[PDB]
RNA sequence: CCUACUUCACAAAGCGCCUUCCCCCGUAAAUGAUAUCAUCUCAACUUAGAUACCCACACCCAAGAACAGGGUU
């Protein structure tokens, strides 16, 4: 599991949902989400970049072609978040 | 950064919409920093394998300015195949033929000679005038500043700006002018 | 010795009025001790380190692997203390020396995986219509490093 | 006529510049009119 | 019908008509089918 | 400035004397620009300083009036010229191509037909060369031919 | 392009007939600065100063090497 992140091992459908429970156990909220960065649109290569604000507060954000598969990439990285995992870990002891 | 890889990927990519407005500048001072961005040397992944190259819309390209006597000096000479077909036109007669010309004509010197070259050139927008489509500014991210700085004429500088400025000398009282 | 507001009177660029450096010096010491906080708090998530072997300089993290060519005369699966981690960075905060770290802030381990040699590359000499043509065979030896471990002390 | 040196050969005779060159032009003598 | 998806093609994703015209089979061939993947 | 009055009648009448600037940094100066310290540092771009030695129709005041050096009066002269081709002296007329650093005027210039060998090439002149010892400032110099 | 003529003859020619639509740049001349007259102005200025065509099996052909094109009521 050095390179392979999450969600490559357990795998998932329907992150929002999970998230929002996940939001539930722990703060007692919902999140709302908006939109921080857009290029194309109308192109067919658009660069969707979506956040995921708690309270005005923006616990996530990812990318995407679609606005859709943008929030369900924020989604993860929220959940990626919240279970102490992405990119940056730390490196593990031998 | 955390993300998926696919989308992380896209994210480093993806081609950029980028403004310029014309009006007062030079072409080919529009034109290098128009080049660049097409080219993509503006992004810190540049290849020239990779195809990294964003969108560039210039508007008001009828109101251009050239520096010196350029609009009257400067020929753009081009042959047809056919004897007796060589035309050399004036920068001002080319201007007043299609105003989208010479800021094109620049921007397309200014990129490498290869192949690229006229992929490019397709993700370039020339306009005339302000009336931009509407597709086309949906998709805009960011006007990159003007080159030209715009030096401002006597009535578009203000009172306050006048009196701040001394008046440097004392004509005699007869002296009419 | 004045000049009225004109294209040349003043600079093109704006005036820059860097601070006074016993205020400066002392929002060093803060920003210092805001990091040693991090540091012994383990803030922190994966490290990276520019560190410098055999001329050349790498960005290297936990987990890597590393390709130098050339004999280093280890056995594999010797631990090293690599020296001159000249840059070691992290989210929230990096550390650069002037030009190298000192060995009590930080040190970076790597595992000396394997010793091999490259696949054979090819030097070959010709010139035009003089029977000039050479042509030599060659495997440069090379090592692969697996770095390890960097670890970060509280020293700053 | 077309001159590299332009002189005055009159005192009715003035110089001028127009077009990006010097001429000559006299209003009594127009003989002495000249080119650059 | 062909020049005129090319066309469309083009107009899609602003580019010049010559990448969507169809390689022969020498070069298809020599490309590689499975690429040395990193990461 | 007096004024000529005519309706057959004709008259003269004075009106509003510029007077000067107060007090200027370096007095003993032979010049209005010499005075102030701007030897070197005006240009076509700054209208503020160009209108002061301007008629009512855009022409040059003499250096007699003036009271300007020579060499100065000449660059004076040529950056009201240019602002002037430029369009920064609306208000100064008589009674579509946007320009600026218009040496000479634009009627008046044959193009470029046979630009020569980069070795004897010719080149379309950008701005004055007597506004050279103008402050440069950037490590280039001006590139006063293109 | 072929109504006569002529070469000719279900056509194709000329010796026959028909149609043919913009500028041009050197100078000349006002007002007018630098240089309070004057001066055509590489001073600011004012005068003399592109439309048309084109674009939706078979058999015969004013279409044609083949291919293509037109017609087949
Ligand atoms: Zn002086």
């Amino acid at each position: 599991m050095t390179g392979k992140e999450l969600f490559e091992m357990w795998k998932i459908i329907n992150p929002m949902g999970l998230l929002v429970e996940e939001l539930k156990k722990r703060n007692v909220s919902a999140p709302e989400s908006r939109l921080t960065r857009q290029s194309g649109g109308t192109t067919a290569l658009p660069l969707y970049f979506v956040g995921l604000y708690c309270d005005k507060k923006l616990i996530a954000e990812g990318p995407g072609e679609t606005v859709l598969v943008a929030e369900e990439e924020a989604a993860r990285v929220a959940l990626r978040k919240l279970y102490g995992f992405t990119e940056n870990r730390r490196p593990w002891n031998y | 950064s955390s993300f998926s890889r696919a989308p992380q990927q896209w994210a480093t990519f993806a081609r950029i919409w980028y403004l310029l407005d014309g009006k007062m500048q030079p072409p080919g001072k529009l034109a290098a920093m128009a080049s660049i961005r097409l080219q993509g040397l503006h992004k810190p992944v540049y290849h020239a394998l990779s195809d990294c190259g964003d969108h560039v819309v210039i508007m008001n390209t009828r109101h251009i300015a050239f520096s010196g006597n350029k609009w009257e000096q400067k020929v753009y000479s081009s042959h047809t195949g056919y004897p007796g077909g060589f035309r050399q036109v004036t920068a001002a007669q080319l201007h007043l033929r299609d105003p989208v010309a010479i800021v094109k004509l620049a921007i397309y010197g200014m990129l490498p000679k290869n192949l690229h070259r006229r992929t490019m050139m397709e993700r370039l927008h020339l306009f005339p005038d302000e009336y931009i489509p509407e597709d086309i500014l949906k998709n805009l991210v960011e006007e990159l500043p003007q080159p030209r700085k715009i030096p401002k004429r006597l009535d578009e500088y203000t009172q306050e700006e006048i009196d701040a400025f001394p008046r440097l000398w004392t004509p005699p009282e007869d002296y009419r002018l | 010795g004045y000049v009225p507001k004109t294209s040349l009177s003043s600079p093109p660029w704006p005036e820059v009025v860097l601070p006074d450096p016993v205020e400066e010096t002392r929002h060093h010491a803060e920003v210092v001790k805001k990091v040693n906080e991090m540091i012994v708090t383990g803030q922190y998530g994966r490290l990276f380190a520019v560190v410098h072997f055999a001329s050349r300089q790498w960005k290297v993290t936990s987990e890597d692997l590393i390709l130098i060519g050339n004999e280093l005369d280890l056995a594999c699966g010797e631990r090293i203390r690599l020296e001159k981690v000249l840059l070691v960075g992290a989210d929230n905060f990096t550390l650069l020396g002037k030009p190298l770290l000192g060995k009590d802030l930080v040190r970076v381990e790597a595992t000396v995986i394997e010793k091999t040699e490259s696949w054979p590359r090819i030097i070959m000499r010709f010139r035009k219509r003089k029977n000039f043509k050479k042509k030599r065979i060659v495997t440069t030896p090379q090592t692969v490093l697996r770095i390890n471990s960097i670890e970060i002390a509280p020293c700053l | 006529k077309n001159k590299t040196v332009l002189k005055k050969r009159c005192k009715d005779c003035y110089l001028v510049k127009r077009r990006g060159r010097w001429y000559v032009y006299c209003k009594t003598h127009p003989r002495h009119k000249q080119r650059q | 019908e062909e020049g005129p998806m090319i066309e469309q093609l083009s107009k899609m994703f602003f580019t010049t008509k010559h990448r969507w015209y169809p390689h022969g089979r020498y070069h298809r061939c020599r490309k590689n089918l499975n690429p040395p993947k990193d990461r | 400035f007096r004024e000529v009055v005519e309706t057959t009648i004709i008259e003269g009448r004075i009106t509003a004397t510029p007077k000067e600037s107060p007090n200027p940094p370096n007095p003993s100066g032979q010049c209005p620009i010499c005075r102030w310290n701007l030897k070197h540092k005006y240009n076509y771009d700054d209208v503020l300083l160009l209108s002061q030695f301007i008629r009512p129709h855009g022409g040059m005041l003499p250096r007699k009036i003036t009271g300007l050096c020579q060499e100065e009066h000449r660059k004076i002269e040529e950056c009201v010229k240019m602002a002037h081709r430029a369009g920064l002296l609306p208000n100064h007329r008589p009674r579509q191509l946007n320009r600026y650093l218009t040496r000479w005027a634009p009627g008046s210039v044959k193009p470029i037909y046979k630009k020569g060998p980069r070795w004897n090439r010719v080149r379309m002149p950008v701005g004055s060369p007597l506004l050279r010892d103008n402050v440069c400032y950037s490590r280039t110099p001006w590139k006063l031919y293109h």
